[PDB]
């Protein structure tokens, strides 16, 4: 019962407005260097940046409290109740920091869009378990990989094609 | 003229020889990149399946150049199994009992 | 019958190539874990024991007289040519067929076809070894610095046409034109794409005599080649003068 | 009839259980009682044993006996596997949690 | 030699059981169809190109092709709209185009 | 690992760990109840004590037993589910760990695969493939603000169609 | 994460010595009515 | 479970299996010298019926 | 309890057995053209005979 509010104001655990508004500002001008947008805000990371953008968490140990749907999860060897290292997030933070924000946008309903639009989203993303978003973040994380693989198909079939002008030049 | 055409063959035969090179090492080219294409692309169609045959054929891929050989460990662990495979039980069962090695 | 698979030797060559270099194969998914990979590593070892047996004189006469082993050799040939959707590997159904030509190079002297559908499946894989164009000859040389498999087919029909009984009557209904088999031959021979076939076999049988390469280069490859040329001119001359001799249009 | 002749080869296997007696002892035509017989001494199971031989001694190499069998051996085929515990203190407190 | 049709028949020639010119033509089949069907115990038993392939020379080389092309994907961290595109023609393809174009008028 | 016991290595640790982290800031195996048709509670009682009596001696432990082959024997205790609740699925995935003893994955080598396969098992593929699917039509029309993907500037198509014009000539 | 390229020149020797089947040598006298009549047993 | 450990297995693998083919030769070069030696495999069959 | 742990007492030897013979039904899956697909049997090109 409080671990629904323990994620609601963990998610939001230190952005003020202020910081969220020059997170939006860095996010809809710059396109995909988060560097300059943790620059833009000042006082964090971008990968903290990019986490506070997709509506997550830090930390690792908010999401699968315990340890029954996360499978082999539970089997995972970490840094006791300190040194804490996040396999997961930040293979998600890695993952979404690739692929073009106004594009990631486009790709889910759930990320931040504009600075009138979070109240409403963080309205409609309460009322969900520890384990909604680690499966939201994955299938973004995912998706991040599966548009990068079709940006290199295409690159690749230019390569054919170039070699293809070679074979007949020949 | 046949010695003289023949001379001009033994001149301009080098030359193709040197583009055949060029040609064949193009081809080789065009289907490693072939490979490349067709791999970026099934992932890109469904990034979970392709993503749960590129690991079942990577272990897999493991265990036939390591040289080691049987069933998934994992899979004949349980009960279900010696349910479904009722049939070649009670045949192997048998003859390993009426041979005497049971 | 929906389609005659009629591939050609090499592009086979580079189907087992690409399957065999491909990042998620089967080839090797063992035999315990499939029972269908089960029955298609039992038919290979039955096919590559026939093809080991058959080099004795005595067995190159007591296969050729075995009932049994006919109706094996005239099912089998349809199944790997015109439904080969069952056989799960690429490389199963190329060794098939490169190990039935060289069963059928043994025992076709004494053989005696059964029926015309085996006569003329026995020329659609004669046929399928070699390479085709993209009227006029529809085959390119074959040049013998890849692989003497083409020359077990010219000797298969060098043999089978030496019997006017059986064999050169359904020989002859085949390139020129036991109640269901009507059906089933003129469903096969017009999904076959008129005279078509006769060329084809004429074409091939023009390839397999290396006029470009012993021309090129002086009595080395005459004396090596002697056996095949001989029978293709023979094949040729059976096919000339018995055959050709009136529903033509071309 | 098959029971009769399986039952009379068993009596005393070292006799060739011939296809005369069978005959004589049931009631049938000689063409059948032959031709089960073929079939039946085809198959084994009547005259397998009429001239038994003595296997006379093996002198055995080592690996190839009963009882040459050890844990140091691989288990190729045999899928069960023995497994190395893990001895590292932050997993002794995840074991211990779990 | 090069004996006959007749005596590859099956009167002339032994069966499961259970004369002087039978036996001299059974002398020339079987020191005829000896040394012609005999397999060769010597190289050239490669036969082919799929024949010699190596199942495990081609499972290495695609457990390397796919470890490196994905390490290609997801470690390479340069962002989609950085990834600079190739040419899809050469530095001599684009002469020889230039050339055969001036060329292209007589 | 006794966490009751005060000098084992598990007490000293644990407290040594939230000491630096606060210093820098039952389910039982019923086996009874397999007592279908063909077997009974009190065969299967008999099984079990004559397989502890002799230990792999089928015939005595059919005699034992009664009234059944030995064959039957061996099917019922092979098919005996012991070690299926302590198991992890009932049948998403187990993951990785279902490829036992091979497991080619190194952090250093693969951080990012390792991760995405312990990840796969969580997700549903249908939202993945329509995430990824509008991701690329979303792409398409970023950029578009016949092979025209490829050759999308004018020099290229007519560099293209001046090969295919030299190839007939 | 290992060096598979040295673990595939070893595991080529162990597939080699492996004892996989029988060998022309160590077969014993090959009986052609066992086989015919195994053939025919309809087992696996 | 990591690289060190799974070669050191292949060593303590393949070096069985060396001894055990310097066994199955001895086996066979055993009967070939008319000493009936038992093999990897079982003997055969008996005096009954097959050979 | 008292046959949960007869139960609990003779599993891996049900184990043994139930490798062993896993591993002979293995042992019929022997088919000699699963393994090494190449078996080169016999070939023979065109004599003159």
């Amino acid at each position: 019962p409080l671990k629904k509010v323990k994620i609601l104001e963990q998610i939001d655990e230190n952005w003020s407005k202020e910081d969220l508004q020059k997170l939006l500002k860095g996010i809809q001008e710059f396109g995909a260097d988060w560097y300059k947008v943790a620059k833009n805000v000042g006082n964090k990371s971008p990968e903290q940046c990019i986490l506070r953008f997709l509506q997550l968490p830090i930390e690792d140990k908010f999401l699968y409290g315990d340890g029954n749907g996360l499978g082999p999860l539970k089997y995972a060897p970490h840094l006791p109740f300190s040194k804490s290292e996040n396999p997961v997030l930040s293979t998600i933070a890695f993952l979404v920091g690739l692929v073009n924000p106004k594009t990631v946008q486009s790709m889910t309903q759930r990320a931040i869009q504009s600075a009138e639009s979070i109240k409403s989203q963080k309205e409609e993303i309460s009322d969900q378990k520890p384990i909604e978003h680690i499966k939201e973040g994955s299938e973004i994380a995912i998706s991040s990989l599966g548009y990068r693989s079709h940006i290199f198909a295409t690159n690749e079939e230019r390569q054919m094609n170039f070699l293809t002008n070679e074979l007949i030049r020949l | 003229e046949l010695n003289e055409n023949a001379r001009e063959l033994e001149q301009i035969k080098p030359k193709i020889a040197l583009q055949d090179k060029e040609i064949t090492s193009v081809l080789s080219n065009l289907h490693e990149s072939n490979k490349r294409y067709r791999f970026f692309k099934k992932i890109s169609e469904d990034p979970v399946k392709a993503l749960n045959e590129c690991i079942a054929s990577t272990s897999n891929a493991l265990k036939v150049l390591s040289g080691d050989e049987g069933y998934n460990e994992d899979m004949v662990r349980r009960a279900n199994f010696y349910k479904e495979n009722e049939a070649m039980l009670r045949e192997n069962i048998e003859v390993i009992l009426s041979n005497g090695r049971m | 019958p929906l389609k005659i698979h009629r591939t050609p030797y090499l592009t086979s060559l580079k189907k087992i190539k690409d399957e065999i270099d491909d990042p998620f194969t089967k080839i090797n998914t063992r035999g315990a874990e499939d029972p269908k990979v089960l029955i298609n590593d039992q038919l290979s070892t039955i096919s590559m024991i026939l093809r080991n047996i058959s080099f004795s004189d005595n067995n190159s006469r007591i296969m050729s007289r075995n009932f049994y082993l006919k109706r094996f050799i005239s099912d089998l040939l349809w199944l790997v040519l015109i439904h080969p959707e069952n056989f799960t590997c690429n490389r199963k159904i190329l060794n098939f067929k490169k190990d039935l030509v060289i069963v059928l190079s043994n025992i076709s002297h004494l053989l005696e076809i059964a029926s015309s559908i085996d006569c003329l499946l026995i020329l659609i894989l004669v046929i399928s070894f070699g390479q085709p164009k993209l009227e006029s000859l529809t085959f390119n040389e074959f040049q013998l610095q890849w692989g003497k498999y083409q020359t077990f087919g010219v000797d298969i029909l060098a043999k089978l046409f030496s019997l006017e009984k059986p064999n050169l009557n359904y020989f002859k209904s085949i390139l020129l034109n036991n109640h269901k088999d009507k059906k089933l031959l003129r469903r096969l021979l017009n999904l076959y794409n008129r005279h078509n076939l006769l060329n084809d076999v004429v074409s091939f049988l023009f390839s397999a005599i290396p006029l470009q390469q012993v021309l090129s280069q002086p009595s080395l490859l005459i004396d090596q080649f002697s056996p095949v040329i001989s029978q293709s001119l023979t094949s040729i001359l059976v096919i000339v003068q018995k055959i050709l001799p009136f529903n033509f249009n071309k | 009839y098959r029971n009769f002749m399986v039952n009379s080869y068993r009596l005393n296997p070292n006799e060739y259980f011939s296809v005369t007696t069978a005959r004589r002892n049931v009631s049938g035509d000689a063409a059948a009682l032959f031709r089960l017989h073929k079939f039946l001494t085809k198959w084994g199971l009547i005259n397998y044993q009429v001239d038994s031989k003595l296997l006379p001694k093996n002198i055995e190499p080592p690996l190839t006996s009963q009882y040459s069998t050890r844990h140091d051996a691989p288990r190729g085929l045999f899928p069960f596997e023995s497994y190395k515990p893990s001895v590292q203190l932050p997993d002794m407190a995840k074991l211990k949690k779990m | 030699n090069i004996p006959s049709l007749t005596s590859f028949a099956e009167e002339n020639n032994y069966q499961y059981g259970y004369t002087y010119a039978q036996q001299q033509l059974n002398k020339q089949r079987q020191d005829f169809e000896r040394v012609r069907l005999r397999p060769e115990q010597l190289s050239n038993i490669i036969h082919d190109e799929s024949d010699t392939i190596s199942f495990r020379s081609n499972l290495l080389k695609n457990f390397i092709s796919s470890n490196d092309a994905f390490n290609m994907l997801s470690l390479t961290t340069v962002p989609c709209d950085r990834i600079e595109k190739s040419r899809l023609f050469s530095e001599k393809t684009i002469r020889y185009l230039m050339q055969k174009q001036h060329e292209m008028k007589t | 690992m006794n966490t009751s016991d005060s000098e084992s290595t598990l007490y000293k640790y644990l407290k040594e760990s939230k000491r630096k982290y606060d210093e820098i800031t039952l389910k039982k195996v019923k086996i009874l109840e397999q007592i279908d048709e063909n077997w009974s509670k009190e065969d299967l009682q008999k099984l079990l004590k004559g397989i502890q009596e002799f230990g792999a001696d089928w015939y005595k432990v059919a005699k034992n037993v009664g009234n059944k082959s030995p064959e039957q024997c061996i099917l019922r205790f092979l098919q005996l589910p012991i070690e299926d609740k302590f198991l992890y699925g009932d049948g998403n995935g187990l993951g990785p760990l279902k490829y036992a003893p091979h497991l080619p994955f190194s952090k250093s080598e693969n951080p990012v695969l390792s991760t995405i396969a312990f990840l796969v098992g969580l997700v549903n593929p249908k939202t993945v493939q329509s995430m990824t699917q509008r991701a690329i039509q979303s792409a398409e029309s970023i950029k578009s603000q016949y092979r025209s993907h490829i050759f999308a500037t004018n020099e290229e198509r007519q560099m293209n169609f001046l090969t295919n014009e030299l190839i007939r000539l | 994460g290992y060096d598979i390229n040295y673990i595939s020149k070893i595991g080529e020797k162990i597939d080699s010595n492996k004892p996989i089947f029988l060998f022309a040598p160590e077969l014993g006298a090959i009986n052609l009515h066992a086989l015919s009549m195994s053939l025919q047993s309809k087992n696996l | 479970f990591s690289n060190k450990e799974y070669i050191s297995r292949l060593w303590h693998t393949l070096k069985y299996y060396q001894d055990l083919k310097n066994t199955r030769m001895k086996s066979i070069t055993s009967t070939s010298q008319k000493i009936p030696s038992a093999s990897i495999w079982g003997n055969g069959y008996s005096g009954y019926g097959n050979g | 309890a008292l046959y949960d742990y007869y139960a609990l007492q003779l599993l891996p030897l049900q184990k043994a057995v139930r490798g062993h013979v896993l591993q002979f039904e293995w042992h019929q899956n022997s088919l000699l053209t699963n393994t090494h697909p190449n078996f080169l049997s016999k070939i023979r090109n065109i004599n003159v005979q």
